[PDB]
RNA sequence: UUUGAUGGUAGUAUCUAGGACUACCAUGGUUGCAACGGGUAACGGGGAAUCAGGGUUCGAUUCCGGAGAGGGAGCCUGAGAAACGGCUACCACAUCUAAGGAAGGCAGCAGGCGCGUAAAUUACCCACUCCCAGCUCGGGGAGGUAGUGACGAAAAAUAACAAUACAGGACUCAUAUCCGAGGCCCUGUAAUUGGAAUGAGUACACUUUAAAUCCUUUAACAAGGACCAAUUGGAGGGCAAGUCUGGUGCCAGCAGCCGCGGUAAUUCCAGCUCCAAUAGCGUAUAUUAAAGUUGUUGCGGUUAAAACGUUCGUAGUUGAACUUGUGCUUCAUACGUAUGUAAGCGUAUUACCGGCCGGUACUAUUACUUUGAACAAAUUAGAGUGCUUAAAGCAGGCUUCAAAUGCCUGAAUAUUCUGUGCAUGGGAUAAUGAAAUAAGACCUCUGUUCUGCUUUCAUUGGUUUUCAGAUCAAGAGGUAAUGAUUAAUAGAAGCAGUUUGGGGGCAUUAGUAUUACGACGCGAGAGGUGAAAUUCUUGGACCGUCGUAAGACUAACUUAAGCGAAAGCAUUUGCCAAAGAUGUUUUCAUUAAUCAAGAACGAAAGUUAGAGGUUCGAAGGCGAUCAGAUACCGCCCUAGUUCUAACCAUAAACGAUGCCAGCUAGCAAUUGGGUGUAGCUACUUUUAUGGCUCUCUCAGUCGCUUCCGGGAAACCAAAGCUUUUUGGGCUCCGGGGGAAGUAUGGUUGCAAAGCUGAAACUUAAAGGAAUUGACGGAAGGGCACCA
RNA sequence: AAGUUGACCGAACUUGAUUAUUUAGAGGAAGUAAAAGUCGUAACAAGGUUUCCGUAGGUGAACCUGCGGAAGGAUCAUUA
């Protein structure tokens, strides 16, 4: 593992075999609709909505309580992001390495960490322009980029 | 990364029978590789194996006898017609008494004795003797 | 070790063995044009010439004998080489500035044994087949 | 690509398409899947040489195709030529000439010169096969046919049968590692001698053929070795074969390599013998096999030659699982058993008529694969066949010794011309494809919208509806389980996440030390070293001491710990940005793997430009030692070490070991995280925490022990799973040693130099891991009056 | 018919550039063979200053020295 790092450590979620459990849920299964988007209107990316509802409702996995995933439910409401989330956070990192480098030069090991994160924004761009959620003519230019993520 | 499931479940068989274990755990059982063992099951080499059905990719816990000697895969899957099927049994299998080279012919997954009577050709999928 | 074992790597394989045959000393010897530029023989088995001088090559030690060679200028491109004559006798049978036929020695161009540098061997001298006049079945003409 | 390159457009031109040519617009076209350029000792293909396969090398050469007639250009006539056994000119060579001029092209067949290692007669005829003409009849150095011919293939002279002569073992038997008789189921050497065969020659005639020759067929002649007379290489090993005899004496020479030879040579030179293949065989160059030393089958890269210093990274090469799978009922079918052809349930594997059966409407795709089609022969594979056999040949055979259109059958089938392309079967494997707030499907078949045109308005015209062959859109609000596979012990990203680490940057700050100076006490020494001297004491040194100041370096704690891509990283504290790992019923959904080119970093030294300048210290200058000492040792020191802003791009940049992935074992430690130990345990009260305890658990890293491991070993849980030439994927590098990382070109650089990178010539060994001796500034343990 | 005007094919020579080979060269400097010459002993034994590497400077010559690295070392190391 780790395309840009040595550390081959494995860790993930272990989703069980049973699907439709909770067998104890208080309300409708599809009343997570009006709490995916009511916390989607607070600017939360669907990673944060997948874990804020593990503890209040507390729903286990959304793709078994409803029919489909969290990102598909938000654009059924109409809260899909301008740029998808694993590029929104991958660019905000590469923004911050450049803002650290416009005051702290002599640093050839924060610069190296920028070439890493920029060589993989160019790998998620090169894929999202194939599956057509990013259009063509969409590049990483690092002079407009800081007004996207902020 | 795994460019074959068939290599990462046939060396895993072959490494566990030269030590003489009686059960091998293979991962993660493409239906290509189930019908490879089913060729080997009905010629005695393999016991009645069990497919644990977890809904990610699958796992098999394959029983075996100990009659196996070398059960590997050929890669890349060379397309073999019928007239050049014996250039791949001569230089590969130990003698023309026994052993098989398994083919994925146009009809199914079969060995090289059933394919030469049914008159089918295909790709080489692996070998066992 | 190495080689790409994918289905569509016939491009790399024939590229590689073309690339890597140029390390072999036997391939590249016959594929560089020096059987005419470096070979004083014209890429061929024999050559004819006219001699210059009858000389003694000092043999490489442990062996120690002056070796009685002949330095000849072949007429094909004027290059001046040194050939070895066998089978003692063989220089009272030469009588300098007779036309000689010269061949190789045996190790496919380069030098052979105790004689350093000398790579060629005299076959006929004044048409009368030196191996046959050595056993006196042919006589060299007094003309 | 000005001067046609890519296209459009109109033309011209040609037999015709066409930038083929013109004019006007357009700016295209090819390219790392190798364009362009160069080389070629390149005519292409059929095919040839050689191997078990996979293959390498060659093909001027009789067959098809192209090409050209000394070099180029032009052209006439002709259906056909840019023809040269046609012409015209120029160029180069030559020719004749009475000096005005005229003609010539053998890379046709012969022949001569020349070059060469390298290749034959200045012969005979159109009978053959066919071609051409006005064309049964002419012509055809096309073609056939003799002469030369050891290129190469085939069949095979150089004796054979007996006798005694001298002789061997063996058979019977006196006898048995002694010995006679029948010496013999033996074979040799015999110019003993005497016999039987014969083609080699020879010669009448014959057949032969266009006329011949040769062979075959042949009346007469023709073998006794002294001749009809077999030689080429070798006799140390590799390699089957005299430790023969004379000669020479590291000479002469031999030997592919290893090796021989120095007045005994198993290797030379000869004699006497012997062994190999034999009308042959030796040598030279090339080439194939040998070669698992080119590696697709099938190599090697820790140490033998070889993982880029590091990581990104495009081209490229490779890429997780998932979809109608079968079950029953059966019956056809090898022996209550076996369906291996098929038929019946998973709501409809394509609608009609014909008498289960045919016309018949309809076919997501490509790779692969089945059988085909399709196409030259010779070759090759090779069927059949007594040219006497043979290689060949495509004939021949029979009734039959016949009479006899009197018969019979030939003259296969294939690799090849491997692939492309086409037809057909298959649908395993592998890609693409589809339905997302539906420009989704059938439907709501609504007529809202269509498109159109042939049949009739007798003919023929106007009014205009229907079927409208077809084609757009349906009255959209209604009837379709109305549509999104998994979530990889793949990746990515997140987290109310808790952390953790000499990771990098910037500030801040501490520690003693080493200097250098200031005071003060002291008194003649002090540095140093093998011994020294250089050196420091105008004594106030050395030393002791309080100090101030400066630049360096961060000890001890310090590990078989940690972090980092690698080079590297250690005084606190703050701030900055980043990272692995663990945890996670988080998120996305194949985004991943590795990598030419290209990018970023890259110890030290060296280089630039400043600021520093303690310690150290190449260079330099002294003192010793030493035969010598430009060295080691000792003194002050310079560039440098230091910081900044750039350059450079190399290290034994090492684990001499590329990266992702799966598997295979013990044993003990520790780094980090998690989770049960009322295991202990610090005390707010025990609890909350912290410390450890054993017990688990991830990612490992160390360590040691041996495999069912492997290797030449040393050795290694990888360097193994490289079976019984094996196969998870990707990339780089090597092919005996030198010459040499040189020369040269290109490129980078301020330079130093870096990344690329040969050949001539030389060489029979270089090298790796181990073993025994050697038994030395190698440690250990011992011994002796030759200590 | 000659002869002619203009176009177009164009040989050919003269000049320039561009390649692609081959060759003469004072001097200079590396390599190989040649052991049997001179000088010293660099390395391998703790080769008598352990060796090697990268990099700079210096030296009749092998070599020397600084800085950094490695063990292919003469330490796999015992020091709560």
């Amino acid at each position: 593992g780790r395309m840009h790092a040595p550390g081959k450590g494995i860790s993930q979620s272990a989703l069980p075999y049973r699907r439709t459990v909770p067998s104890w849920l208080k309300l409708n299964a599809d009343d997570v609709k009006e709490q995916i988007k009511k916390l989607g209107k607070k600017g939360l990316t669907p990673s944060k909505i997948g874990i804020i509802l593990r503890d209040s409702h507390g729903v286990a996995q959304v793709r078994f309580v409803n029919g489909n995933k969290i990102l598909r439910i938000m654009k059924s409401v109409g809260l899909k992001p301008d740029i998808p989330e694993d590029l929104y956070h991958m660019i905000k990192k590469a923004v911050a390495i450049r803002k650290h480098l416009e005051r702290n030069r002599k640093d050839k090991d924060g610069k190296f960490r920028l070439i890493l994160v920029e060589s993989r924004i160019h790998r998620l761009a090169r894929y999202y322009k194939t599956k057509s959620v990013l259009p063509p003519n969409w590049k990483y230019e690092s002079s407009t980029a800081s007004a996207l993520v902020a | 990364v795994r460019m074959n499931v068939l290599a990462d479940a046939l060396k895993c068989i072959n490494n566990a029978e030269k030590r003489g274990k009686r059960q091998v755990l293979l991962r993660p059982c493409s239906k290509v590789i189930i019908k490879f063992l089913t060729v080997m099951m009905k010629h005695g080499y393999i016991g009645e194996f069990e497919i644990v059905d977890d809904h990610r990719s699958g796992k098999i816990v394959v029983n075996l006898t100990g009659r196996l000697n070398k059960c590997g895969v050929i890669s890349p899957r060379f397309d073999v017609p019928i007239n050049d099927i014996e250039k791949w049994t001569n230089n590969l299998l130990p003698s023309r008494q026994f052993g098989y080279v398994v083919l994925t012919t146009s009809g199914g997954i079969m060995d090289h004795e059933e394919a030469r009577r049914k008159h089918l050709g295909g790709k080489i999928l692996g070998f066992f003797f | 070790m190495g080689k790409p074992r994918g289905l569509r790597t016939a491009r790399k394989h024939v590229n590689h063995r073309r690339d890597q045959r140029w390390a072999d000393k036997d391939y590249k010897k016959a594929h560089l044009g020096t059987r005419w530029k470096a070979n004083p023989f014209g890429g061929a088995s024999h050559a004819k010439g006219i001699v210059l001088e009858k000389v003694g090559v000092e043999a490489k030690q442990p062996n120690s004998a002056i070796r009685k060679c002949v330095r000849v200028q072949l007429i094909k491109n004027g290059k001046k080489i040194t050939a070895f004559v066998p089978r003692d006798g063989s220089l009272n049978y030469i009588e300098e500035n007779d036309e000689v036929l010269v061949a190789g020695f045996g190790r496919k161009g380069h030098a052979v044994g105790d004689i350093p540098g000398v790579r060629f061997k005299v076959v006929k001298v004044a048409n009368v087949s030196l191996l046959a006049l050595y056993k006196e079945k042919k006589e060299r003409p007094r003309s």
